[PDB]
């Protein structure tokens, strides 16, 4: 239940 | 320790400036937005629990060559987020465990084009039997360890 990505 | 023991403080160089301290007593310390997290950190990008810290009893096979400290407790820094934290210089991703030596700045989150930064101080000040508070013992050159169903349950009780 979680979508992050930090690029 | 009457209380306190590690000491987490989100330093001005991270878009933060509040102090957060782990309680000895509490195991594990858990970190994010989400107040059920031992220490209070709300950052949209982070998760509700980005990561937390756990203690555990330091020990080893035999002191050959090397010495250890018979058996004492260290603390492991337990990365849960999905947007990685990074520790000092070694990468966090979501199931990771750290060593936690007294000093140590654990990075939770850094945008490039956000400029979203944040880092937090790790700083012991009591040492509650620990083989050496958090030096960087030797054998070990500050390497990410991989955490198990052991850790994930941890964070289930949270």
């Amino acid at each position: 239940e979680d979508i992050y990505y930090l690029d | 320790g009457n209380g306190r023991f590690l000491t987490l403080k989100p330093l001005p160089d991270s878009i933060i400036q509040e102090s957060l301290e782990i309680q000895q007593g509490v195991n594990p310390f858990f970190i994010g937005r989400s107040e059920d997290c031992n220490c209070k950190i709300e950052d949209n990008r982070l998760s509700r629990v980005h990561c937390f810290i756990f203690k555990k009893r330091h020990a080893v096979g035999k002191s050959m060559y090397e010495s250890p400290a018979q058996g004492l407790d260290d603390i492991w820094y337990c990365h849960t987020g999905t947007n990685v934290s990074y520790l000092n210089n070694n990468r966090m991703i979501q199931g990771t465990k750290f060593l936690l030596q007294d000093g140590d700045e654990i990075k939770i989150i850094w945008d490039k084009n956000n400029k979203f930064v944040i880092g937090f101080k790790v700083e012991i000040n009591d040492t509650t039997g620990l083989f050496n508070e958090g030096l960087g013992m030797l054998q070990e050159q500050r390497v990410v360890l991989k955490q198990t169903a052991e850790e994930k349950d941890l964070v289930k009780k949270l």
